[PDB]
RNA sequence: AGGAUAGUGGCCUACCAUGGUUUCAACGGGUAACGGGGAAUAAGGGUUCGAUUCCGGAGAGGGAGCCUGAGAAACGGCUACCACAUCCAAGGAAGGCAGCAGGCGCGCAAAUUACCCAAUCCCGACACGGGGAGGUAGUGACAAUAAAUAACGAUACAGGUUGUAAUUGGAAUGAGUACAAUGUAAAUACCUUAACGAGGAACAAUUGGAGGGCAAGUCUGGUGCCAGCAGCCGCGGUAAUUCCAGCUCCAAAAGCGUAUAUUAAAGUUGUUGCAGUUAAAAAGCUCGUAGUUGAACCUUGGGCUUGGCUGG
């Protein structure tokens, strides 16, 4: 087979810079962040619990 | 600031003409106590000559405020100079650090002399005759 | 009586029978015959370096349709020639003829992986630089 | 050469990496006790798993066996000493009934928070790590320090700490000194 | 391989010396001497690890080179001299006399004795036979050769050595009811009386010994050392514990009461 | 019977017999084989590994032969040959890193041509000398231990007396740097500790993933059976939950992924503990030696006295 198309899609993928965002806490602080986010201020949708709800 | 010295596990050792013990130093509000200052304090406590007192192996506990080491008190300065290691006497100023070449040079000189049989004077005299 | 001896003095028969029948286990058979030592291109090693002979595109098996971009590599340690897949989008451009590449298996332990036919190795490094580092522009190829 | 120095691992990872029931239980348990990571939970489970194994082996022996009486009493005594086992449960059958929360109760971090020296469990760990807490007259900066029963009453601020009668810290001296 | 070994690795040293693993690579190799390597205690271990008079191996050599240490009434300057069972160590500078007797835990106790008792020692008769010119002699457990012994003395008996003239004061015949210390095996250090000697021609004779607490144990005859003429009458002072083995539970109970 | 040996012995010689081992596997072959203490994994039983900190053996490029000595068939001793290889004025002479460090080569694969006898011990005529044995430091993400990367208030809001989501404060601290002392043979580092050392506390945590197995998107853009992903099942042919990216999220975290081997999973090696009508597998059928395995039967019952330990 022809080798001319190697890297075709990655080359033509439009470059998008990563948006600058505040650092997330590390170590014990991050476990604290996850714990509250999942067991203190519960965001369940009346028995519907989603980690990454897509916008809909 | 109010340095307190405690001695425990004291053993009288006339075999080496000394008394030996563990030293506990309480030095609150103080990084630690220098060996020179402990020898001065120990000499006053036990009314011995400063040069007959040897301390070593000190370590400060975690959190500070206390150190533990080992101490020796000899019956005389002469006894200390006889039984103390050389490196400790250099620490206390009772001896001069012996000056010798580095270990590499001493070994290399030793191996060069292994190639000569007899006196060095004869060997160099013979070499001069050969080259003249 | 289950077809095997049960007598208290039949340990020899039981021991010999198990020894004869472990040869039906290919994992045991390959270990004692030393097939990796004799037959494997790597000679039993996890990795092996080699020189790139040519860049070759290999058609994937059905039902997939693609050109799997591999290389022909001659191993330094024994002179054997193998085909090694060069992973990721566009990493074939990092690999040139007469380069020194470090190879490794696909993780199927001597079998081909996926739809790629007859290829049992992948390129890990080229010219002493990780192919992953080159792909993510962490490093540049020394040339 | 010199004799080798012994060392050993103090934890073990779960066999199944992804399990929502275990993942939620661990995170719930880490959040309550302000643990840094899952390895601090694996460590408790690992050391509790071998306490049970020792107790199980003795429980298979006959009662009044010299080894069961000697090592069983010693194992019970050690657990009672650190407060993990209650004084009315010295039977080697209650040892098997112990749970990981019993051990996490006895950490220095948990005890500092439960003694009122800290606002929260996460405030307790930073107080310990920053050399503010002393057990007896010794500064301890290890959060996992297991507090013994006789050491419980002597947990307090270090005498040379800003919170315990020491001088003002670096920040205050720079502010009031300007 | 080509000749005698001169080193001793720390891990390969006898366990009853109670040496630590990490202090170094080597251990003191005992010299040739009256006692076997495995059943001896070099003076460097005794003066530094036990008494802690010396802080290191350099200092113990300084101690012995000043003529302080005497073993069995003679000055020894060999830091690895193999002192052994029943040997007397004298440090007249400190006015101390020690006897190397096993304690019940299997190690050489630091057993101080009086000067009067330090004037003699006991030796187990290994063999009796005739020397040149037909002179009978006795070989004790510490390699001593005493000529012209009492014609009643036989093997496995214990003789009392004057230790200043090297002669035999008197002896104890090996028989039932004699006081015994065990000098080998896992019953090392225990003290009891002989109950019954069981003979095995061509093999090893076994001795049945009853403790003061009426505990009975069996050991090989080669590990039996007669130390007294009857129960409660030893010819030397016994170390603390009197060679009575306590179970680990009993020791734990005893330590609790001793410390409160 | 002798010889030889330190000594036993076909160890060797002379003479004489014809013996010795073997399906209970001799003999031969292979070993990517030094043996063991041990290591990994393991409900139990097991499977795999053990060049390598201790013990025993063997070797010093390959053989062989020796001197000295108590002890060597020694190689940092010698002699010879073979193979390598150095200087040479061409006549000759000198070699042995599987010691320490270091170099080349080989390779997937492994550190300083450093300091010291202070410790551990060893050697010597020896209290004193020597020791790349050993110790110290350097390199070192082999493995192992502990353990930072933030904590707490006030407003503002949402919220059900307090958990957060933001913009506002003053505290705390060690990473780092350093007087100094300690440490050490001398240092380094650790431990202590003046002065300095945190708001984007830029003193900025990574590695892999987000269809299922398997925890976490049916979000947005790009490509269009291409590029690629994908351990396996599969995804990709114009709204791709799987490719390339952004966002968000998940897992473990100073660690995480990949390759290979191995162990569990594997009751897929099964003694415990498999299967053999049809999925693989009862020899076509009998005989038969070794092997394995082999019916039942021979002092039982009764009586008296007594010691101890469990419950009371
Ligand atoms: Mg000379
Ligand atoms: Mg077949
Ligand atoms: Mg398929
Ligand atoms: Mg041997
Ligand atoms: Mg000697
Ligand atoms: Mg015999
Ligand atoms: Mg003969
Ligand atoms: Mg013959
Ligand atoms: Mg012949
Ligand atoms: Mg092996
Ligand atoms: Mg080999
Ligand atoms: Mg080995
Ligand atoms: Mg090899
Ligand atoms: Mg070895
Ligand atoms: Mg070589
Ligand atoms: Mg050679
Ligand atoms: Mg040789
Ligand atoms: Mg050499
Ligand atoms: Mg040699
Ligand atoms: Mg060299
Ligand atoms: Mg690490
Ligand atoms: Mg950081
Ligand atoms: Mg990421
Ligand atoms: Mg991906
Ligand atoms: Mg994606
Ligand atoms: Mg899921
Ligand atoms: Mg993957
Ligand atoms: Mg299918
Ligand atoms: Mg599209
Ligand atoms: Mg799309
Ligand atoms: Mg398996
Ligand atoms: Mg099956
Ligand atoms: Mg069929
Ligand atoms: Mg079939
Ligand atoms: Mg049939
Ligand atoms: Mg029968």
């Amino acid at each position: 087979g022809s080798l001319a198309r190697a890297g075709k899609v990655k080359s033509q993928t439009p470059k998008v810079e990563k948006q600058e965002k505040p650092k997330k806490p590390q170590g014990r602080a991050y476990m604290r962040l996850l714990y509250t986010r999942r067991f203190v201020n519960v965001t369940l949708t009346n028995g519907k619990r989603k980690m990454n709800p897509s916008p809909a | 600031d109010a340095v307190t010295i405690r001695t425990r596990k004291v053993i009288s050792n006339p075999l080496l003409a000394r008394r030996q013990f563990v030293i506990d130093v309480l030095h609150p509000n103080r990084a630690n106590v220098s060996k020179d200052e402990l020898r001065e304090k120990l000499a006053e406590i036990y009314k011995a000559e400063k040069d007959a007192v040897s301390v070593f192996g000190f370590r400060t506990q975690f959190g500070g405020g206390k150190s533990t080491g080992f101490g020796l008190i000899y019956q005389s300065v002469a006894d200390a100079k006889r039984f103390e290691p050389a490196y400790r006497l250099v620490r206390y100023g009772l001896a001069e650090k012996v000056e010798k070449a580095s270990r590499q040079q001493r070994k290399q000189k030793k191996n060069r002399d292994k190639k000569i049989f007899g006196t060095q004077r004869r060997a160099q005299k013979r070499a001069a005759r050969r080259n003249a | 009586g289950k077809g095997k001896p049960r007598g208290l003095n039949s340990a020899r028969k039981l021991r010999v029978h198990r020894r004869n029948n472990r040869w039906a286990d290919q994992a045991y058979k390959a270990r004692l015959l030393g097939t990796a030592f004799k037959s494997s291109p790597f000679g039993g090693s996890s990795h092996a370096k080699g020189i790139v002979l040519e860049k070759i595109g290999i058609e994937s098996k059905q039902p997939n349709s693609a050109i799997r971009k591999c290389v022909r590599v001659q191993l330094i340690k024994n002179g054997k020639k193998v085909t090694a897949f060069v992973p990721n989008d566009g990493c074939l451009n990092f690999v040139d003829e007469n380069d020194e590449v470090l190879l490794a298996g696909f993780g199927r332990r001597g079998k081909a992986k996926g739809d790629i036919p007859g290829v049992r190795f992948k390129v890990v490094k080229v010219s002493g630089v990780s192919l992953l580092a080159l792909w993510k522009e962490k490093k540049e190829k020394p040339r | 050469p010199r004799a080798p120095r012994t060392y050993s691992k103090t934890y073990s990872v779960p066999k199944r990496p992804y399990e929502s029931a275990r993942l939620d239980a661990e995170l719930k348990l880490a959040g309550e006790y302000g643990l840094k990571n899952k390895r601090e939970i694996y460590r408790i489970g690992f050391q509790l798993s071998k306490i049970r194994r020792a107790a199980r082996d003795l429980l298979t022996r006959d009662e009044k066996d010299p080894k069961r009486l000697f090592e069983g009493n010693a194992l019970i005594r050690r657990l009672v000493r650190i407060g993990v086992l209650s004084e009315d449960k010295m039977k080697l059958d209650y040892v098997l009934a112990l749970k990981p929360e019993d051990f996490l109760e006895r950490r220095l971090q948990t005890q500092v928070f439960k003694l009122g020296l800290a606002r929260s469990i996460h405030h307790a760990r930073v107080l310990i790590t920053q050399r503010h807490i002393a057990v007896g007259k010794q500064i301890v900066n290890i959060p996992s320090f297991t507090v013994r029963l006789d050491s419980q009453k002597h947990i307090d601020f270090a005498h040379n700490s800003p919170y315990g009668g020491g001088r003002a810290g670096r920040v205050k001296r720079k502010n009031q000194g300007k | 391989a080509r000749g005698p070994k001169k080193h001793l690795k720390r891990l390969a040293a006898p366990s009853h010396w109670m040496l630590d693993k990490l202090s170094g690579t080597y251990a003191p190799r005992p010299s040739a001497g009256p006692h076997k390597l495995r059943e001896s205690l070099p003076l460097v271990v005794f003066l530094r690890n036990r008494l802690k008079y010396a802080l290191n191996g350099r200092e113990v050599k300084a101690i012995m080179m000043q003529q302080h240490v005497q073993v069995d009434g003679k000055v020894r300057t060999d830091t690895t001299y193999p002192a052994g069972f029943m040997d007397v160590i004298t440090l007249e500078a400190t006015n101390e006399h020690f006897r190397l007797v096993y304690d019940v835990k299997g190690k050489f106790a630091v057993h101080r004795i009086s000067a009067e008792e330090a004037a003699y020692k006991l030796g187990k008769v290994k063999k009796v036979q005739l020397g040149k010119k037909g002179v009978p002699y006795v070989v004790t457990h510490d390699g001593r050769t005493i000529r012209y012994p009492d014609p009643l003395i036989r093997a496995n008996d214990t003789v009392k050595i004057d230790l200043a003239t090297g002669k035999i004061d008197d002896f104890i015949k090996f028989d039932t009811g004699r006081l015994v210390m065990v000098t080998g095996g896992r019953n090392l250090g225990r003290v009891g009386v002989i109950v019954h000697r069981e003979k095995h021609e061509g093999g090893f004779d076994l001795v049945h010994i009853k403790d003061a607490l009426e505990n009975t144990f069996v050991t090989r005859l080669s590990n039996v050392f007669v130390i007294g003429t009857e129960a409660g009458k030893p010819w030397v002072s016994l170390p603390k514990g009197k060679g009575i083995k306590l179970s680990i539970s009993e020791e734990r109970d005893r330590r609790r009461a001793q410390q409160g």
